């Protein structure tokens, strides 16, 4: 409701009353999580388009003798199919040794 | 653990005649050795009334030779099916007849 | 009896399957060998 | 859940006194019809694990 | 919803408890009776 | 009343967990 | 093509990695390819709707 | 009886 | 079992085309073979290109499986029936972990 | 699991040779179900020997 949305501050002249923004129309304090999640057309879309570029750098990378620069991933910093940051995590090589999470995690309900 | 001594062998054979022998947590709180677990498996191990602990014949052998084969894996389904029910005895028996087949 | 009517069937049918795949693998090894000479010569 | 552990109990009574086999017949033709399979798959068995292994 | 009436049941149970030790060293009957 | 009771998802007429009643006049 | 953002305006106005960059992302635009007869009229398309976004 | 609510649960 | 399976016919007389996996439910139908009236109240549209000549061929919609929904029954009542002692605290974090499966594990349809 | 597989199985019913075309007659069959047999009902013998024949 826009008339919950009152303060009031008594600094120097007086109690002064203000109220936050609310005169366009109602309040919707959580339009929608939905909006906030870049669903799968557009996440798998874009994530399609971001190791091509880790490719295209990681090529780059080994043809101008470069390392893995965090700079030049934090463009592609984003998701990625699979999480980036677990590509270039503290267990990389530790972890990497390991196959079928999925399976092992679905059946845990069972375990 | 789990050594199994004569004197812990005749606390627990007289704490099964006395206490009774669905109650493992009652035994367990008068040996100071092993938990009611543990104690449990040795009475349905080798403190047993019924365990057949002697008397390997040839009729038994020829028993368990004409299922391992059927079963190669569960020894445990085995136990009681053969008669010695103690489910270590027949691995030891499948063990010797084995090593005394190979030479 | 049924049970070991069962496993001794499979038991009969390994052993007969073993000797399949090695004869199989001997004919492959066989092949290999026939054209490789070949080849490099 | 003890409804179900009778039931289970009694399958399993079910499984030993009597003999719900598997089709050895067809059983047998399913074992070599895997072993076809895996000789034109060419994977190899598991070399069971070994204490001197890297990883 | 339960834990209300549990806290109520508590509540009035304290109550009575101080009330029967306000009474029971009352000025009507401990006092008085110490002034006799 | 001082909503616009259109953007809400359905309809929302009281929630009070009371609505015995059923109408608007839409027929 | 990234232009629903309102910082598409910045990236157009600052140089033309902002486009070549909106083209990356929209590489598998059918609409580029049926534009592909006339390279002539996609370029003026996109110069068109490069002053337009920067008007 | 059993069956169903096996089946069924 | 066939109380349990489910068949799908696609000819010239069924356009659309039901799928169910693990998650939720979806219907395919082509854009250019008589394609169904392809209602579309939330903006979940896979616009499945060809290809080849990457071309818009199809339109698959999404819906919430009944499974899902009926485990998000389950867990709201057993949230409100775990009453009694809980911090409130707890149940909003309880009600945040129940929310999140409703979310990222499919989006696309909760819309 | 729930994205790549709807996903690439979408696009497989729509990457197919011409799987969408029902001018000549042709007809398509999707068929899902659950065996219900993924569990107890096994033959552990015929585990044993497959267990054998690939560890």
């Amino acid at each position: 409701p826009q008339s919950d949305l009152r303060w009031s501050k008594q600094t120097d002249v007086g109690i002064t009353h203000f109220r936050s923004g609310m005169s366009h129309e109602e309040d919707q304090l959580i339009p929608n999580l939905y909006r906030y999640i870049q669903p799968w057309e557009s996440e798998f879309i874009d994530s399609q388009r971001v190791w091509a570029e880790y490719a295209l750098k990681r090529q780059e990378a080994i043809a101008q003798n470069r390392r893995l620069t965090l700079e030049d991933l934090e463009d592609s910093w984003d998701r990625g199919i699979p999480r980036i940051n677990t590509l270039f995590q503290k267990d990389r090589h530790t972890l990497a040794y390991d196959k079928g999470w999925r399976v092992r995690t679905d059946f845990k309900q069972y375990q | 653990g789990g050594v199994w001594r004569n004197t812990e062998d005749e606390i627990l054979k007289a704490a099964v005649m006395k206490y009774g022998k669905n109650q493992w947590s009652r035994i367990a709180s008068l040996l100071h050795r092993k938990s009611a677990k543990q104690c449990k498996a040795r009475w349905y191990e080798w403190l047993d009334p019924s365990i057949k602990k002697t008397e390997w014949s040839r009729e038994e052998e020829e028993k368990l030779l004409h299922l391992a084969k059927l079963m190669p894996t569960q020894w445990r389904t085995i136990a009681p099916i053969i008669g010695r029910t103690a489910a270590q005895c027949l691995e030891h028996y499948e063990f010797l007849l084995d090593k005394a087949a190979q030479r | 009896e049924n049970f070991a009517k069962l496993a001794e069937a499979l038991y009969i049918a390994d052993r007969k399957a073993r000797e399949a795949v090695e004869m199989r693998a001997q004919v492959e090894r066989k092949m290999a060998q026939k054209e490789k000479e070949k080849h490099e010569e | 859940t003890r409804l179900y552990l009778k039931a289970e109990q009694e399958r399993q009574h079910n499984y030993l006194k009597d003999g719900p086999y598997i089709t050895a017949e067809e059983a047998v033709a399913v074992y070599t019809t895997t072993v076809h399979w895996l000789e034109s798959r060419r994977f190899s068995p598991i070399p069971f694990p070994p204490l001197s292994y890297k990883h | 919803e339960a834990r209300k009436r549990e806290l109520k049941k508590n509540k009035k149970q304290r109550m009575m408890v101080r009330a029967a030790v306000l009474k029971m060293k009352d000025p009507k009957q401990i006092i008085r009776d110490m002034e006799k | 009343d001082h909503f616009n009771k259109t953007i809400l998802p359905k309809v929302m007429q009281v929630k009070n967990f009371g609505r015995s009643g059923r109408t608007k006049y839409t027929h | 093509t990234k232009f629903i953002t309102y910082r598409s305006k910045k990236l157009i106005q600052e140089s033309d990695q902002h486009l070549k960059d909106v083209e990356k992302i929209l590489q598998n635009d059918k609409r580029y390819l049926v534009l592909d007869c006339v390279p002539e009229e996609r370029r003026k398309l996109i110069v068109a709707y490069v002053d337009d976004l920067d008007r | 009886e059993f069956h169903k609510k096996f089946m069924e649960k | 079992q066939w109380e349990n399976s489910f068949v799908s016919v696609y000819s010239k007389d069924n356009p659309n085309l039901l799928f169910n996996m693990c998650g939720f439910e979806c219907r395919i139908l082509p854009k250019c073979r008589t394609s169904y009236e392809e209602f579309t109240h939330k903006d979940g549209v896979w616009n499945l290109q060809n290809e080849v000549t990457k071309e818009r061929t199809a339109q698959c919609f999404l819906r919430v499986d009944d499974e899902s929904m009926q485990r998000f029954h389950n867990r709201v009542r057993q949230i409100l029936m775990a009453s009694g002692s809980t911090t409130f605290t707890k149940i909003v974090n309880k009600w945040n972990t129940a929310l999140i499966g409703l979310m990222t594990y499919f989006r696309e349809a909760v819309v | 699991p729930p994205p790549l597989l709807v996903y690439k199985w979408c696009q497989g019913i729509n990457n197919l040779q011409d799987v969408w075309e029902t001018s000549e007659g042709e007809c398509n069959v999707m068929l899902e179900s659950r065996f219900e047999k993924m569990y107890e009902k096994i033959d552990l013998t015929l585990l044993n020997r497959l267990l054998r024949l690939i560890v």
